[PDB]
């Protein structure tokens, strides 16, 4: 999940595009 | 950014600058 990916690991602004709808 | 962490409204904001104005969700935190 998003806060897995972004906050309690470092993430790519690129993986946030998944989010978009 | 070797070590970017976005929590919080960080994640809101940096979701909102990747998406527009499409919008954008998530279903599960973790």
């Amino acid at each position: 999940g998003i806060v897995e990916q972004c906050c309690t690991s470092i993430c790519s602004l690129y993986q946030l595009e998944n989010y978009c709808n | 950014f070797v070590n970017q962490h976005l929590c919080g409204s960080d994640l809101v904001e940096a979701l909102y600058l990747v998406c527009g104005e499409r919008g954008f969700f998530y279903t599960k935190p973790t």
